[PDB]
RNA sequence: UAAGUCAGACGCAAAGCUACAAGGUUUCGCGUCAAAAGGAAAAAAGUCCGCCAGCGAGGCUAAGGUACAUAAA
RNA sequence: AAUAAAUAAGUUUAAUACCUUUUGCAGCAUGGACCAGCGAUUAAAUGCCGGUAAUUAGCAAAGUUAAACUAACGAAAAAUA
C-alpha cells in the first residue's frame, strides 16, 4: 500500500499550478 | 558494599574472559544474524513530498531618478520575511534584513494571499497565482540600540550585552491582479521610470 | 554578509580573505597580510623572518 | 500532590485539597486513553514481526 | 640592542675577522670538539668512496 | 502486513522523572518534546517502551505514513475564489484617517512617509543640547587645554588672547 | 633588565614615624575600632607592600 | 622603511611562551572575582595558618617503625660499567695498548668527578686484552676482562 | 594481595631482584624488560631527555623479540609505528654509533 | 559596573537625586533595565490578545464566533494570521465579511488561469 | 534613498601619514578609493591629512544628521563594514526605533473605517 | 538501589541524520565509502549541509568506484547515483570554482556520461569568465583535467577553446611533460587548432624535456606529433623515435604495439625492428585489449613480417581475439571453481571493430 | 581537581523514637529547591507544567481554562 | 523602589532597592546622609606540575667544576636451489 500510494502522489506536478497554461484539470489532484 | 570506593569487579571479570579467549579458540565460527544482515537503508517508508510555494522576492530592475507617487484604491496582503503585510501603493514597511538586493532597485513579490477593492475581493487558498506586488528598496539600516541586562540578587552575577538589529525598508509602488471599481481608475502616470535588467 | 568590499565596490576584484588563527601568524600560506604590525613570518613556530 | 492539612505553610486553601472540576476529570481521562493506546500498539507490533530485522543507516556507526 | 637601535652598521676589516673568530670559538673543552670534527670528516670521506 | 519499524515521539520533559527512566529515553536518543525517531521492531525495543508508556506516543510505520500523507493533501494549493459586493452609490472623495489631527500620528508620517527634509545639510543642521549632568564630560578636553596654556605659556601669550576672544563671544550671546 | 638600576624604596606601617599607641578605645564610642594612626587605611599611613 | 625591516618597535615573543598573570579581587566578572577563590570561611581562607601536611590530629604518618641500618660506604664511589669502558675504546677516546688508570678515565670523560675512587662492574664480551687499575671492582667485571686475557688491579 | 591495590598483580621475584640493586642502568633494564610494544613506547616517551645511542640500539633490537612473541600474524600496527619513531633517533645519532651498536640496529 | 557617563546618560529623565547622584542613579538604572527585559516578552502576549478581541467583536456582529472562524479557515486552507484579520475587521469591513461568507456558506466563484478551457 | 534621491551628502576621511593606528585606512585608500568614487558619482568625497591622534569617518546627510565614526586600528574589511551601513541608511540617531507595527501609511482604509449600524448621537 | 533485573540487552537501532557538529567530516566519509549504495546513503544523511565542494568530490569518487568493475558495463546503481548528482550540479551551477569544475567533468566523463549541452555552456562560462582571471590560479592538475575533461565530453565551442588556449600559452614552458602531452592530444583532436600558434608552441615546449615522459604519455605524444607535423619542422618526431629505439624493451606491451604502428605510418620501419617486435608480442599477446590487437595486426602486416614456425604470431593473435570476442575467460575460471552459474559481465565489441579485424 | 564541600530544607511513600502529635527528631527510595527565570492555583523557595544566547505587532501546544472582572463554546 | 513596555496621548498593563549572611530575607536580621581623593594574594630563595625554546650547563680559554648516562637471556634465517 505504501508503494501503491507513493506512485500516485509522485504522479502530480504541483509546481505546474503556477504556470499560466492551467485549467480546471491541473487542480484535480486527488481523483485524477 | 558499605564502602564508597568504586568497585573493580568489572575489571577483574574482563581480565579473566580476555585471558581465556586469547589462549583457547572458540568452537563456533559463524553467526546467522551476521550472515543475512541486509544493506543499510534510510527508512522503511516512502518519503513525504514537499509543498511548493511561490517565490518570495526577485529583482527586476533599477530606478533612474526622482519620482512621485499618487494614491490608488486597491490593496492586498503579501507574505514576506516570515510575516504578513497589508499594503497599498505609497506605503512603507519595515522587514528583517533581505540579502542580495541594493538600494534603488525594484523587486517583485509573488506570495499574494488576498486582493481587494471597493467592489470585489479575491481570496487565495493559500496563494493567488498570477498576482504580484512591486516595491522599491530604500534602506539597509541598523535599528536603535536594545540594552540587554541580567542580574541575580545576592549571587554576584551580572551581564550586559547591547545589540543593534539589522532591518530593511521598502516602499510599495504597484499592486497587480485586481481591477479598481468603476470610477476609481487612476488616469495619469503614477510611478518611476524603471530600467529593466532581469530577462530570463 | 560574506564580504562588505564586494557590496560597496560591485565591479572590482576582491582577493581572498586572510586566514585568521588563534596564534596570530601573518605568513600563512605564502601570503603576507599588509595590515599586520610585524615583519613577515613563515606561518609557523618558532617565528622566522620571510623576505 | 499535597495531602497534609497541618502546619503554617498553606499548600492548600482552608479545607484541604479541593475536589476535581469537570475539566480536570476530562483531562485525566484522556491521559489514560493515550497510555492504553500505546500498549495496544505494542501488541499489534509483536503479532506482526518479520523474520529478518531491517538495517537502518547511521552516520556515526558508518564512521566507526 | 645597539644593532637594532641604529639604522646603519659600519665595521673595519680587522673587526670582521675578530667577530667571526669569537662567534665560532668552542664553548667548552677545545680538545674534545676537534675529535668529533675529525670523526665526521672520516665518515664523510667513506661516504664518498661508497 | 508485517510491521518493520516503529515511530516514537516524546511527549513529556526530563524534569521530574526518575533517573532510571531518563536512561531509556537517552538510549532511544530522544532529547526534545515533539522529536521523533524510527526504530526497528524487535522484542528488546518493545520491552523498553513498555516501561515508559506515559512519556511517549507510539505508532507503527503504516500509521505514521497515512497520517502525514493526509496532512500533505490538505495543504496543497486550491483555486482562488472571488466575492462581489456591489455599492451602487459611491463617493469620489478620499476621506482622511480618523487620527490625522494627532501630533503623534503626524510625526510618524513626517519621519518616514513624506518627502520632507531633503533640502540639504546646511539648512536642517542643528546643535544638540547637552544634558546638565553630562556637561563635565563634554567639555573636559577644552578645560584641560586652557589650564595647559596658562600654566606653561602664561597670560601674556598669543594662545591666551585667542581663548579670551572666544569667551567674549560666548558671553555676548547670552544676552537674547 | 640587566641595565635597570632598581634603587627605589618606600615605607610600611612599621617604618613610618610614630603610630605606637592605640588611638581609640575598643568599645563604647560608636566609632570604628582602630589600632594605629599609621595603618594603611589611614591618610599618611604606610604602604601595604612597600618597594 | 620597507615592511621587512626589523627595529626595536616591532618585536614580539613566540606564541605560547608567555601567559598573563591572574590578578584576583578585581570585579564580579573577573576570574576569582570577590572572594579570590578561597571559599567563604574556615582556617584555610584566613591567611598563613595551616600547613598542607597536617591531617587533622590522627597523625597517621608517625605510626610506622624506624630503621637505623647504615648503608655501605661504597655508595660514595663513582660507578663505571664495563660496557661503557669498551665503547670509549672502540670510538678511540681511550688507548687500549697501554695500562689504563683513573687519570686517563677522568680526562677521557668516562668519570665526571672523583672524590674517593671508581667502582667497575658489569658483564661484557671482549676480544682483546685490557689492563685497568681501579679502586674497586666486582666479580662479573673481573671474569669478563680476564676471559680475554686482561688484568684488573685494585689500587 | 596485600602490597598493592585491588587488581594489581603481585611482584615477580625474578624481576624484583633485577630492578633492586646497588648498580646503575635503570633505564636499560626498563626497556629490556618491556613485554609489549605499547609498554616500550611509554618508557621511551617518559625518558626522551636522557636517551643515548646505547638506548636506541637496544630498543631496535627489542623489536625482534616482540615480533617473535606475536607469531602467526604479520607485523602489527603498534610495531610499525614504534619502528618509524626509532628511525628518527637513528638519523640523529647516525654519527655517534659504534660498530657493535650499528650491528644491533 | 557602568561608568559615570553611562549612568547619567540612562538617568537623564529621572526625578530628584536619581538624576545626578551616582549611588542613587546606579541602582535605579539597573532596576529599569531589568524591567525592559520582562517588558519586551509581555508585549508579544498582549498584542495577540488585542487582535483576538477585535476579531471576535467583528464576528459576533454578523452572528458568528471567533472559535468557529479559526476552525473554518483551516478547512478552507486559508492561512491569514490574526494581525491581518484584525486589521481587515477595522478598516475593510466589506472584505472581512466576504471571508466570513466563504467559510460559512462557500459560495465564491472559482478562478482559473484559462477562463475558457 | 528617499523617492529616488540619495540621502548621504558627503563623506570625509581623516587620517595621518606616519601613525600606526592609520595603517588600515591608508591601505583602503590605496586599493579601493577609486572604485568607490566611480560607484557613487553623487557623493562628495573629501580626504584630510592632519596630525590628529586617530583616524575618523564623518558622514553628513541632507536631513541635517551628522555621524562621526572612529576607525582606529581597523582593517579595510572592517572599514568597509562601517561604510556599508552609513551609505545605505538615512542617518537616524542610534537611539531611534521604528514604529512597532512595521508599517507607515497615509491611506489606511480603502473601503472606510467600521462604523456602528444605527443612528448615532 | 536496584531497579532493573538481568543483563542489559542490545541497544535500540535508530535511524539518524548527520548533525551540524560533524559537517567537517563529510569529505572524509566520501573517501571511506566503498560502494555506490554507501555513498548514496552518506549524501542523503548530509543533504542539509551539502556544499559545492562536496558535490564535486562525489562525482570524482564515481571514477574510483567504477575502476573496480573494469571489463563490465557501468552498474545500475552508479548510473542512478549519477542522475542525482547532475541535479545538484544544476542548482550550484554558478557557485563552483575552476578547480572544482575540473573534478566534476573528469568524474562524469570517466563514467561515460554525456552532460547536458546547457550545463556545459554554464560550466564553460565559469572557467573563462573575467578574462580567465581564475585560470592563472589553477594548478597543473586542474589544467590537465580541464583540457581532457571537456574534450572527452564532445565540447565544440570555438570561442571557449580560443580563450582557454590564450591563457595557458605563457605557462606551457613550465608544465610537466605529462601535462604537455595531454594538451597535444586535445589539439590534434580539434581540427580548428591544427595550425595555430598555440599548436606550434606546444611542440616547442615538449622537445626540450622528453626524458620525463611516461610510457603511456610517450605513445600518445608520438601519435599526435606525427599527425600534426608530418615534416619535422621541430626536432620532436626524430627525438621521440630515438627514445623508442633505446628503451624499446622497457616499455609495456600496449605502448610498444602503439608506437610500432606509428613508425610504420612514418615509413621508418625496418626488417630488424619487425623481427625484434615479434618475440615480445607473442609472449605477452594475452595482455592486449581488442583495440591494441588491431593495432598490432596492422603494424606487423605493414612492416612485412611473415609467419615463422618458431613464432607464429598471427596464429596466436587469432586465438586471443576469439577469446576476447567470446569472453571465454570467465567461463574457464568458473569451470575450475565448479560453479558454472556464475554471472558473467561483458562489454560487447562494436560491429565496426569486427569488420576491421576481419579485413586485416 | 594537592580545587571547593563535610550547618541542609520540604513533598509523596515506609520504619524507629514522641502521643500510629509537631513546619519535631533519627535512617531509607524518588523528585524539587539549594544553584532555576517562565506558565497554572490569590500572595506562592520545596506542590502541578516546563529548563531563559539575542531581537521580531508570525504559528502550534503543555498544566490549567472557555457568561463579568479576564483571552476563549 | 518612582520605573518599564506601549498608546488615538485621554490612558492601559507589568512591577515588594542593593550588599552581607543563610535550609530559607521585601525583610520587623546586618552595613551605607551625599560628592571628590586614598584603601587590600605583593617581593626573595627553594621544591613540584604544564607550556615555549636551546640541544648538556658554568667558568676558564687544549682544562677544569655541575648534572646526566653506564648488561639486560646475543632469541632473527623471509634461498620458486
Ligand atoms: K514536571
Ligand atoms: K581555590
Ligand atoms: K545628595
Ligand atoms: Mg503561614
Ligand atoms: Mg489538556
Ligand atoms: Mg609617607
Ligand atoms: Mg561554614
Ligand atoms: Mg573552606
Ligand atoms: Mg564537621
Ligand atoms: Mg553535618
Ligand atoms: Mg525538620
Ligand atoms: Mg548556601
Ligand atoms: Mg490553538
Ligand atoms: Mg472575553
Ligand atoms: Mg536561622
Ligand atoms: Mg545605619
Amino acid at each position: 500500500x505504501x508503494x501503491x500510494x507513493x506512485x500516485x502522489x509522485x504522479x502530480x506536478x504541483x509546481x505546474x499550478x503556477r504556470x499560466x497554461x492551467x485549467x480546471x484539470x491541473x487542480x484535480x489532484x486527488x481523483x485524477x | 558494599v558499605r564502602t564508597k570506593l568504586p568497585s573493580k569487579r568489572p575489571f577483574l571479570q574482563t581480565a579473566s574472559h580476555l585471558a581465556v579467549n586469547s589462549l583457547v579458540p572458540s568452537v563456533r565460527t559463524n553467526r546467522w544474524a551476521d550472515l543475512i544482515k541486509g544493506p543499510a537503508v534510510r527508512s522503511c517508508i516512502p518519503e513525504i513530498p514537499e509543498v511548493p510555494k511561490p517565490s518570495e522576492y526577485t529583482t527586476i530592475g533599477t530606478i533612474e531618478g526622482p519620482y512621485t507617487l499618487n494614491l490608488e484604491r486597491v490593496f492586498g496582503v503579501v507574505e514576506l520575511a516570515g510575516s504578513q503585510y497589508k499594503v497599498t501603493p505609497d506605503d512603507v514597511i519595515f522587514t528583517n534584513l533581505l540579502h542580495g538586493i541594493e538600494v534603488n532597485e525594484v523587486v517583485m513579490l509573488e506570495r499574494v494571499m488576498l486582493l481587494g477593492s471597493r467592489s470585489n475581493t479575491i481570496i487565495g487558498r493559500p496563494y493567488i497565482p498570477g498576482a504580484c506586488v512591486l516595491a522599491a528598496v530604500e534602506e539597509h539600516f541598523l535599528d536603535g540600540t536594545v540594552h540587554v541586562f541580567k542580574r541575580k540578587k545576592r549571587k554576584r552575577y551580572r551581564r550586559y550585552k547591547p545589540t543593534r538589529p539589522m532591518m530593511t525598508t521598502l516602499r510599495i509602488l504597484k499592486v497587480l491582479g485586481i481591477d479598481p471599481a468603476p470610477g476609481d481608475e487612476l488616469g495619469i502616470p503614477s510611478g518611476p521610470v524603471i530600467k529593466i535588467t532581469n530577462t530570463e | 554578509v560574506a564580504s562588505y568590499l564586494a557590496r560597496i565596490c560591485p565591479n572590482t576584484y576582491v582577493p581572498p580573505p586572510f586566514v585568521a588563527t588563534k596564534k596570530g601568524f601573518n605568513g600563512i600560506g605564502g601570503r603576507y597580510d599588509p595590515s599586520s604590525p610585524f615583519p613577515p613570518d613563515t606561518g609557523s613556530s618558532p617565528l622566522t623572518l620571510q623576505y | 500532590v499535597v495531602f497534609k492539612t497541618t502546619g503554617g505553610k498553606a499548600w492548600n486553601p482552608p479545607g484541604g485539597l479541593k475536589p476535581l472540576t469537570n475539566t480536570q476529570k476530562r483531562s485525566r481521562k484522556e491521559n489514560l486513553q493515550i497510555l492504553l493506546r500505546n500498549l495496544s500498539v505494542l501488541k499489534l507490533a509483536a503479532e506482526n514481526q518479520p523474520e529478518v530485522t531491517v538495517n537502518l543507516f547511521s552516520p556515526l556507526k558508518f564512521m566507526h | 640592542y645597539h644593532m637594532l637601535k641604529y639604522h646603519k652598521l659600519v665595521v673595519s676589516e680587522p673587526a670582521v675577522r675578530l667577530i667571526e673568530q669569537e662567534l665560532t670559538r668552542p664553548l667548552r673543552n677545545p680538545a674534545r670538539a676537534a675529535f668529533w670534527q675529525e670523526r665526521e670528516a672520516r665518515i664523510g670521506a667513506a661516504v664518498e668512496d661508497l | 502486513e508485517p510491521v518493520r519499524s516503529l515511530f516514537v515521539t516524546l511527549r513529556r520533559s526530563y524534569i521530574g522523572k526518575a533517573w532510571f527512566h531518563r536512561e531509556i529515553l537517552q538510549n532511544f536518543r530522544l532529547k526534545k518534546i515533539r522529536q521523533t525517531v524510527e526504530v526497528a521492531n524487535t522484542p528488546s525495543a518493545r520491552n523498553s517502551l513498555a516501561k515508559i508508556p506515559h512519556l511517549v506516543t507510539i505508532e507503527t510505520d503504516k500509521m505514521y505514513y497515512l497520517r502525514n500523507m493526509k496532512k500533505f493533501y490538505e495543504q496543497l494549493l486550491r483555486p482562488p475564489v472571488q466575492v462581489s459586493h456591489e455599492h451602487a452609490a459611491l463617493s469620489s472623495e478620499i476621506k482622511p484617517v480618523h487620527n490625522l489631527h494627532s501630533k503623534h500620528v503626524q510625526e510618524r508620517l513626517q519621519e518616514h512617509a513624506y518627502p520632507s527634509k531633503m533640502e540639504g545639510y546646511v539648512l536642517h543642521e542643528k546643535k544638540p543640547v547637552v544634558p546638565r549632568a553630562l556637561r563635565s564630560f563634554a567639555f573636559k578636553s577644552q578645560d584641560e587645554h586652557k589650564s595647559f596654556v596658562l600654566a606653561r605659556l602664561g597670560i601674556f601669550s598669543e594662545e591666551a588672547k585667542k581663548i579670551h576672544l572666544n569667551e567674549l563671544r560666548t558671553f555676548a550671546k547670552r544676552d537674547r | 633588565a640587566k641595565w635597570q638600576q632598581g634603587t627605589h624604596k618606600t615605607k610600611d606601617r612599621s617604618e613610618v614615624s610614630g603610630g605606637g599607641r592605640k588611638p581609640r578605645p575598643q568599645k563604647g564610642s560608636g566609632r570604628s575600632r582602630q589600632g594605629s594612626i599609621r595603618s594603611p587605611i589611614w591618610r599618611g599611613g604606610g604602604c601595604t607592600f612597600p618597594k | 622603511n620597507p615592511n621587512y625591516f626589523v627595529h626595536l618597535g616591532n618585536l614580539r615573543p613566540n606564541p605560547g611562551a608567555t601567559q598573563q598573570r591572574i590578578r584576583e579581587g578585581r570585579g564580579l566578572s573577573s576570574r576569582r572575582g570577590v572572594s579570590c577563590g578561597m571559599g567563604f570561611k574556615g582556617q584555610k581562607a584566613r591567611g598563613r595558618s595551616l600547613h598542607m601536611l597536617y591531617d587533622g590530629g590522627q597523625l597517621g604518618l608517625v605510626k610506622f617503625p624506624v630503621t637505623r641500618q647504615i648503608p655501605s660506604y661504597e655508595v660514595l664511589y663513582n660507578q663505571l660499567g664495563v660496557s661503557k669502558l669498551v665503547e670509549f675504546i672502540q670510538l678511540g677516546l681511550l688507548d687500549h695498548t697501554k695500562t689504563i688508570t683513573m687519570k686517563e678515565l677522568l680526562n677521557a670523560g668516562c668519570v665526571s668527578s672523583l672524590k674517593y675512587g671508581v667502582l667497575l662492574y658489569g658483564n661484557v664480551s671482549l676480544s682483546f686484552p685490557i689492563n685497568i687499575e681501579v679502586t674497586a671492582c666486582d666479580d662479573r667485571a673481573r671474569r669478563s676482562i680476564e676471559a680475554a686475557g686482561g688484568k684488573v688491579t685494585r689500587v | 594481595g596485600t602490597i598493592f591495590n585491588t587488581g594489581v598483580p603481585g611482584p615477580r621475584p625474578e624481576v624484583a631482584q633485577k630492578l633492586s640493586t646497588e648498580y646503575q642502568g635503570h633505564i636499560l633494564r626498563m626497556i629490556s624488560l618491556a613485554e609489549s610494544a605499547s609498554e616500550l613506547d611509554e618508557v621511551l616517551w617518559s625518558s626522551k631527555k636522557h636517551l643515548r645511542p646505547v638506548h636506541i640500539a637496544r630498543s631496535c633490537l627489542k623489536l625482534e623479540y616482540l615480533r617473535t612473541k606475536e607469531k602467526g600474524r604479520e607485523v602489527s600496527e603498534p610495531i610499525k609505528n614504534l619502528a618509524s619513531e626509532l628511525e628518527n633517533y637513528v638519523e640523529l645519532y647516525s654519527t655517534k654509533f659504534t660498530i657493535g651498536q650499528v650491528s644491533q640496529l | 559596573t557602568f561608568s559615570r557617563e553611562q549612568v547619567f546618560t540612562f538617568a537623564k529623565n529621572f526625578t530628584g537625586r536619581a538624576r545626578n547622584v551616582y549611588k542613587v542613579a546606579l541602582r535605579r538604572v539597573e532596576r529599569g533595565l531589568q524591567h525592559s527585559y520582562v517588558g519586551r516578552k509581555e508585549k508579544k502576549r498582549t498584542i495577540r490578545s488585542l487582535w483576538i478581541q477585535r476579531i471576535n467583536a467583528g464576528c459576533r456582529e454578523h452572528g458568528f464566533a471567533y472559535s468557529a472562524l479559526i476552525n473554518g479557515l483551516n478547512q478552507e486552507n486559508i492561512q491569514l494570521n490574526r494581525k491581518v484579520l484584525s486589521e481587515l475587521a477595522m478598516h475593510e469591513p466589506d472584505s472581512f465579511k466576504a471571508v466570513l461568507d466563504q467559510v460559512r456558506f462557500m459560495k465564491g466563484q472559482e478562478i482559473y488561469a484559462n477562463v475558457e478551457p | 534613498a528617499k523617492y529616488g534621491t540619495h540621502m548621504l551628502e558627503s563623506l570625509v576621511f581623516k587620517y595621518c601619514d606616519i601613525g600606526g593606528s592609520s595603517r588600515g585606512m591608508r591601505l583602503f585608500l590605496k586599493d579601493y578609493m577609486d572604485p568607490f568614487k566611480q560607484t557613487n558619482p553623487q557623493l562628495r568625497i573629501e580626504e584630510v591629512q592632519n596630525r590628529r591622534r586617530h583616524p575618523m569617518l564623518v558622514a553628513l546627510y541632507r536631513n541635517g544628521q551628522c555621524k562621526p565614526v572612529c576607525v582606529r586600528n581597523l582593517s579595510p574589511e572592517e572599514i568597509a563594514k562601517h561604510i556599508f551601513w552609513l551609505r545605505n541608511s538615512h542617518g537616524r540617531d542610534d537611539d531611534y526605533k521604528v514604529p512597532r507595527s512595521h508599517k507607515v501609511v497615509r491611506n489606511e482604509s480603502i473601503q472606510g473605517t467600521w462604523a456602528p449600524q444605527g443612528p448615532t448621537l | 538501589t536496584i531497579f532493573n533485573t538481568g543483563v542489559p540487552g542490545p541497544r535500540p537501532e535508530v535511524a539518524q541524520k548527520l548533525s551540524t557538529e560533524y559537517q567537517g567530516h563529510i569529505l572524509r566519509m566520501i573517501s571511506l565509502a566503498e560502494s555506490a549504495s554507501e555513498l548514496d546513503e552518506v549524501l542523503w544523511s548530509s543533504k542539509k549541509h551539502l556544499r559545492p565542494v562536496h558535490i564535486a568530490r562525489s562525482c570524482l569518487k564515481l571514477e574510483y568506484l567504477r575502476t573496480k568493475e573494469k571489463g563490465r558495463e557501468v552498474s545500475e546503481p552508479i548510473k542512478n547515483l549519477a542522475s542525482e548528482l547532475e541535479n545538484y550540479v544544476e542548482l550550484y551551477s554558478t557557485k563552483f570554482t575552476i578547480g572544482q569544475v575540473s573534478q566534476l567533468v573528469r568524474g562524469l566523463s570517466s563514467i561515460r556520461r554525456n552532460i547536458q549541452p546547457d550545463l556545459l555552456l554554464k560550466l564553460a562560462a565559469v572557467v573563462v569568465a573575467d578574462d580567465g582571471r581564475q585560470v592563472q590560479l589553477a594548478n597543473e592538475m586542474d589544467c590537465r583535467d580541464l583540457f581532457f575533461g571537456f574534450f572527452s565530453q564532445g565540447f565544440d565551442n570555438e570561442l571557449f577553446w580560443k580563450r582557454l588556449s590564450e591563457s595557458v600559452l605563457p605557462r606551457l614552458p613550465y608544465f610537466n611533460a605529462d601535462v604537455v602531452s595531454t594538451v597535444l592530444r586535445v589539439v590534434s583532436g580539434l581540427r580548428f587548432l591544427h595550425n595555430t600558434e598555440f599548436a606550434h608552441a606546444t611542440m616547442t615546449a615538449l622537445v626540450p624535456k622528453v626524458g620525463d615522459l611516461s610510457p603511456a604519455r610517450l605513445a600518445d605524444a608520438f601519435f599526435s606529433a606525427s599527425l600534426l607535423d608530418p615534416t619535422d619542422v621541430s626536432g620532436l618526431n626524430a627525438k621521440l623515435e630515438e627514445r623508442f629505439l633505446r628503451e624499446f624493451t622497457s616499455f609495456p606491451i600496449k605502448d610498444t604495439v602503439t608506437m610500432f604502428q606509428t613508425v610504420t605510418v612514418r615509413r621508418h620501419s625496418t626488417p630488424e625492428l619487425a623481427a625484434q617486435v615479434a618475440p615480445l608480442v607473442a609472449a605477452q599477446a594475452h595482455q592486449l585489449p581488442v583495440r591494441h590487437l588491431r593495432r598490432a595486426l596492422e603494424g606487423m602486416v605493414t612492416a612485412g613480417w611473415k609467419d615463422t614456425a618458431e613464432i607464429p604470431l598471427y596464429a596466436i593473435l587469432a586465438k586471443q581475439a576469439a577469446r576476447l570476442v567470446l569472453g571465454k575467460q570467465s567461463a574457464a575460471t568458473s569451470a575450475i571453481l565448479g560453479k558454472h552459474v556464475d554471472n558473467q559481465g561483458y562489454q560487447r565489441t562494436p560491429v565496426q571493430l569486427l569488420r576491421q579485424l576481419a579485413r586485416i
